RNA sequence: CCUAAGGUAGCGAAAUUCCUUGUCGGGUAAGUUCCGACCUGCACGAAAAGCGUAACGACCGGAGCGCUGUCUCGGCGAGGG
RNA sequence: CGAUGUCGGCUCGUCGCAUCCUGGGGCUGAAGAAGGUCCCAAGGGUUGGGCUGUUCGCCCAUUAAAGCGGCACGCGAGCUG
RNA sequence: GCUAGUUGGUGGGGUAAUGGCCCACCAAGGCGACGACGGGUAGCCGGUCUGAGAGGAUGGCCGGCCACAGGGGCACUGAGACACGGGCCCCACUCCUACGGGAGGCAGCAGUUAGGAAUCUUCCGCAAUGGGCGCAAGCCUGACGGAGCGACGCCGCUUG
RNA sequence: AGCGCCGGCCAACUCCGUGCCAGCAGCCGCGGUAAUACGGAGGGCGCGAGCGUUACCCGGAUUCACUGGGCGUAAAGGGC
RNA sequence: CCGAGGGUAGGGCCCGUGACUGGGGCGGUCGUAACAAGGUAGCUGUACCGGAAGGUGCGGCUGGA
RNA sequence: GCCCGGAUAGCUCAGUCGGUAGAGCAGGGGAUUGAAAAUCCCCGUGUCCUUGGUUCGAUUCCGAGUCCGGGCACCA
RNA sequence: AAAAUUC
């Protein structure tokens, strides 16, 4: 349940270390956003050498949230973080790996680059 | 003196020392059928040209030529999204050909609170630049965030001015606090603001941040 | 042929290098002034030009109408233009055979004094550039000087190429005749026109025929970047 | 021209700056506040002291971390009424 | 005037239409898609955040849209100060 | 100005073997203007260039020693390695994948690419010399013998 | 058969062009209408499958002086 | 146990940069300090003062009669 | 807005108490100087801010305006 | 024992 103000931990080797929520891009005033909606944010920790430099804002696709997440079978799954991969308007990846696991829920939203980009889609 | 450039035409030498210029006039043919020739040849009369002949190909009959000299400038503006939308998207034209002009050159310069931008600066016919300029001035006003004084904006050349912009200000402020009303501690607060709305233009420089692909792109 | 307008830089220069251009017409659209003006680019310079009629397998379309059309209204033959449709296996069959007839083969003496111009280039070779045209006359290849013809400047082969539909491949030397690619080192992209490419250096055609070549200032002016 | 003589050092949009959110810089995704600068000081300025100053302060500004029911946005529960 | 408590906020609204959006229209210098202008229309909706006591405004990120007035410039025996 | 395994002791551990090489206790020592400590730069010699000589400058080819084998760490086998073309693990990067998982290591000879002012043939042969295994026959040997390209250096010859 | 040079250092000189322009340059310095110094030509000197340029090292540099220098006034005696 | 390494925090040195601000070198305004007793002999450590060179005090030197 | 004061030579300024107006610097002609200053000699020059009124007559006195300068514009 | 600047 990302919401803006959060800081969710960036898992791709952009150059974001850790970016802050400032809008979830979800119509009129959507609440919250959480795995593959998408956010703008600003960059707040940044390797030196990047692309993405600190200070920048950028749009993002959630990935995994500390907050579970229900599954029409009536299952769930809830992450130890939440993260998000940093991506442009063609809603496609600029960086080049990505880290850690991703929500299968990404898939059926398009999210194909990540999806096989990942080390494992639970 | 003579003088051969430069491509971004505003540094010309002032009108004070200038009595030649060129506007690399080409002239190109226009296979067109039928008429267009009508809509067309006036529309070659605002971009100026000339005209030699040219001639009829056989038909189809709405088979027809046109060769005419026309400068640069004028023939690009004027010629594609209109040189079909004209013609109804039949017809062409290819200029090859590069001859020189001794014509007219007018260039007018752009200025925001008097503040000459360079940027701004354009390059166009006497009768278009005067046509243009209006456009260009009050284009703007939508583009210059607002500096604390009643803000000029014109555009001129050599002197003379062909079109005027004026930037509103305001920064009011103060008589917002009087109630009881004598007339005259209303007037005290806008004494003050009257130095400073005078001060500030004399040392005034003032600026605007990209978002010239509107002003004078158009 | 870039695809669009494209203002003649690819629709003219390259129409050079052809010996038969094909002519797609749709049966469902009609025939489109794109369509038209093409054809007296083509027209103009002299080919076959073997004429389509298409879609046909879209229901609707209007087939026959079209051929009649151009008929009148392009000057094609009626009956010499063929018939096909893409989607479907199609009047293709006939298209490669029809094109190879309608269209003679290229002529010229290929170990004659360079004389090479190429309709058009690679994009970027951000790390080297590569060229494409026919040498027509002549032929060109490693161990080469290549001089260009309107200052030089004069670039030596490291290959040509000849490159299969897979992609652009070996080949010892460029042949007369042949359509193929070669390199290199060019890299300055202002002095090439299409009818301009040498050459060895150490004897050049007298003259190009052309198709040149490229303008003088100034467009632009600024490109600036904001932020 | 004038005065008894015409404000020096230092400081300066300041617990003084009116015009005013002056201008430039810093920080912020965004900064009428804060910090650094400039000096057009409406109307600083040298024991009604001037410019600094380590330590101190339930003084008064600005920022960041940590953490939070302050808040999104509220819910349940305990006792006294 | 033997007393009718002030700006701004919060909370709760309700109403006008000179409509910001959404709905129906005519004209267009309406090709289409997008606009512009006037007409009908008050059912519903009209976001979050930076600065400032601010109302206002500027600015950020979005939005179908980020309407404008009235109700003692609504509302302090409802709160805040 | 530097030092707590730091400097010496003892008794162990370990190795082919001496030693704080490592560990426990014990003592308060060890080093430094004859430049410790920190920082910069660098592979070292035989040699080489210059110079009357002293000196200066330099370490390419070759020969000797050292060190490294994508960046790090670890040991195993073994006479010998903590092993370039063996092994394990982490990191970057490249590839395969049925997504579960896997394969990789030219600073060997050719060669590709990048960087650069600039730098060679994906040649030929085991005929020699040398190496390994084998009773031998032989097999392996991009070491090596030669060829190729470049005026890159020296030397020799031509254009009468 | 080519390439460098032809004011001085440094071996090799005349005409024409240019007029502080164009240009040359290591250093002196050349060029502002008779230029052996710029550009060309004739002529000449050097070296020759080469001849020039750049970069770098030693040399000239007894200009870090051990061989082999200095400090009254040239840089240099510490205020005692 | 150690351990490549990753992470947390606090320091140290270096490089790049920055509104602005010193001075420094190379190509009109105000004066005229030095070079002749330079028109007040100069220089000088120091202090204070002054648009600017500089003036003045205290003491020193001759590299001044 | 109200209150006082101002406006005179190119710049900066005196001044009448109603008749023809001055200074200082600039400017000019001369001199001195090899020359440029400094110095010396000689020289101007004004619609005394605009409008109207008083007066034989107005820079002067009277009323209004424009502009400039100083002060006030408070209790909410 | 020199009032007087500059090219
Ligand atoms: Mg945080
Ligand atoms: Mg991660
Ligand atoms: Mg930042
Ligand atoms: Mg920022
Ligand atoms: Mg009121
Ligand atoms: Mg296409
Ligand atoms: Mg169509
Ligand atoms: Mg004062
Ligand atoms: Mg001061
Ligand atoms: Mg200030
Ligand atoms: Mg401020
Ligand atoms: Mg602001
Ligand atoms: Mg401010
Ligand atoms: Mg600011
Ligand atoms: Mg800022
Ligand atoms: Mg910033
Ligand atoms: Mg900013
Ligand atoms: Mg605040
Ligand atoms: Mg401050
Ligand atoms: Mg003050
Ligand atoms: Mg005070
Ligand atoms: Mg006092
Ligand atoms: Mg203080
Ligand atoms: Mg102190
Ligand atoms: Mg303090
Ligand atoms: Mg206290
Ligand atoms: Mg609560
Ligand atoms: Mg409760
Ligand atoms: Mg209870
Ligand atoms: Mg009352
Ligand atoms: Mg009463
Ligand atoms: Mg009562
Ligand atoms: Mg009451
Ligand atoms: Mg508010
Ligand atoms: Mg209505
Ligand atoms: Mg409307
Ligand atoms: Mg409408
Ligand atoms: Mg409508
Ligand atoms: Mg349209
Ligand atoms: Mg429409
Ligand atoms: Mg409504
Ligand atoms: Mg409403
Ligand atoms: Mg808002
Ligand atoms: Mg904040
Ligand atoms: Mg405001
Ligand atoms: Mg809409
Ligand atoms: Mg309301
Ligand atoms: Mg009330
Ligand atoms: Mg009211
Ligand atoms: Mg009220
Ligand atoms: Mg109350
Ligand atoms: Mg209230
Ligand atoms: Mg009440
Ligand atoms: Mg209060
Ligand atoms: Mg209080
Ligand atoms: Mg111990
Ligand atoms: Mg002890
Ligand atoms: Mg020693
Ligand atoms: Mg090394
Ligand atoms: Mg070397
Ligand atoms: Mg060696
Ligand atoms: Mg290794
Ligand atoms: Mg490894
Ligand atoms: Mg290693
Ligand atoms: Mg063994
Ligand atoms: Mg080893
Ligand atoms: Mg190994
Ligand atoms: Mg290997
Ligand atoms: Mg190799
Ligand atoms: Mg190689
Ligand atoms: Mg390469
Ligand atoms: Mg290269
Ligand atoms: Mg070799
Ligand atoms: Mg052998
Ligand atoms: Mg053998
Ligand atoms: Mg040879
Ligand atoms: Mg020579
Ligand atoms: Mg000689
Ligand atoms: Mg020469
Ligand atoms: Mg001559
Ligand atoms: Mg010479
Ligand atoms: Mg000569
Ligand atoms: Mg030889
Ligand atoms: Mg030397
Ligand atoms: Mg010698
Ligand atoms: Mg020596
Ligand atoms: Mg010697
Ligand atoms: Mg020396
Ligand atoms: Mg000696
Ligand atoms: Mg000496
Ligand atoms: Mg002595
Ligand atoms: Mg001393
Ligand atoms: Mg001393
Ligand atoms: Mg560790
Ligand atoms: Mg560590
Ligand atoms: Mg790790
Ligand atoms: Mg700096
Ligand atoms: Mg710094
Ligand atoms: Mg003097
Ligand atoms: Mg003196
Ligand atoms: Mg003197
Ligand atoms: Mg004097
Ligand atoms: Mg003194
Ligand atoms: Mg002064
Ligand atoms: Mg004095
Ligand atoms: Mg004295
Ligand atoms: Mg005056
Ligand atoms: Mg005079
Ligand atoms: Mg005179
Ligand atoms: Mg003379
Ligand atoms: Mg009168
Ligand atoms: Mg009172
Ligand atoms: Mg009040
Ligand atoms: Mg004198
Ligand atoms: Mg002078
Ligand atoms: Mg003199």
């Amino acid at each position: 349940m990302i919401q803006p103000q959060t800081y969710l931990e960036v898992a791709d080797n952009t150059g974001a270390r850790k970016i802050m929520c400032i809008r979830v891009l979800k119509g009129s005033n959507a609440k919250y956003a959480t795995v593959g909606d998408v956010i703008v944010a600003s960059v707040k920790e940044a390797i030196p050498r990047g692309a993405v430099k600190e200070g920048d804002v950028v749009k993002a696709v959630v990935v995994r949230t500390k907050k579970e997440i229900k599954r029409p079978d009536g299952s769930a799954i809830r992450f130890d973080d939440n993260a998000a991969v940093i991506i442009n308007n063609q809603l496609e990846p600029r960086g080049t790996r990505v880290f850690g696991p991703v929500a299968r829920e990404l898939r059926e939203k398009g999210f194909m680059k990540i999806v096989s980009l990942a080390p494992e889609v639970l | 003196g003579e003088e051969v450039e430069v491509h971004n035409p505003a540094d010309l030498p002032d009108p004070t020392r200038i009595e030649e210029i060129l506007e690399p006039y080409v002239k190109l043919t226009i296979f067109t059928p039928e008429e267009y020739v009508g809509s067309l040849m006036q529309l070659l009369q605002e971009k100026r040209g000339r005209l030699v002949n040219m001639n009829y190909l056989p038909g189809a009959q709405k088979r027809v030529e046109l060769v005419y000299e026309a400068p640069f400038a004028e023939i690009l503006y004027d010629f594609h999204d209109r040189l079909k939308s004209v013609s109804r998207g039949y017809a062409s034209m290819d200029y090859e050909q590069a001859g020189y002009r001794p014509g007219d050159l007018v260039k007018v310069n752009v200025l925001v609170h008097g503040e000459v931008v360079d940027a701004l600066t354009f390059i166009a016919h006497r009768e278009k630049a005067y046509t243009m300029a209006r456009a260009i001035v009050d284009k703007l006003a939508e583009v210059i965030p607002r500096q604390l004084f009643e803000v000029p904006i014109q555009a001129a050349i050599g002197g003379k001015i062909i079109a005027r912009a004026t930037v509103k200000a305001l920064r009011k402020d103060v008589l917002a606090k009087c109630y009881g009303g004598d007339v005259t501690r209303k007037k005290k607060l806008l004494e003050k603001q009257k130095e400073g709305k005078k001060r500030l233009k004399a040392i005034g420089k003032v600026e605007v941040p990209q978002e010239a692909f509107l002003a004078v792109l158009s | 042929t870039p695809g669009h307008v494209d203002f003649t830089y690819e629709v003219s220069r390259a129409l050079a290098a052809v010996e038969g251009v094909l002519l797609v017409v749709d049966a469902s659209q009609g025939v489109e002034a794109e369509t038209l003006a093409k054809f007296y680019m083509a027209l103009e310079h002299g080919h076959v030009i073997i004429p389509v009629i298409n879609k046909i397998d879209l229901p609707n379309a209007r087939p026959l109408e079209v051929a009649l059309e151009v008929e009148e209204v392009l000057g094609l033959p009626a009956d010499e233009a063929i018939f096909a449709s893409g989607k479907t296996g199609e009047g293709v069959e006939e298209i490669l055979e029809a094109i190879v007839q309608r269209i003679p083969p290229p002529k010229g003496d290929p170990e004659a004094p360079l004389k090479a111009l190429i309709f058009d280039s690679v994009y970027d070779a951000y790390q080297g550039v590569i060229p494409y045209l026919r040498l027509f006359e002549g032929r060109v290849r490693p161990g080469d000087r290549i001089r260009i013809y309107s200052t030089g400047k004069e670039f030596t082969v490291d290959k040509v190429g000849v490159f299969t539909p897979q992609g652009l491949v070996a080949t010892e030397a460029l042949e007369a005749g042949e359509v193929g690619w070669l390199v290199a080192a060019i890299r300055d992209i202002h002095d090439v026109q299409v009818g301009d490419t040498i050459t060895l250096a150490d004897r050049p055609t007298p003259s190009p025929y052309p198709g040149f070549r490229p303008a003088k200032p100034v467009v632009f002016a600024g490109l600036y970047p904001v932020d």
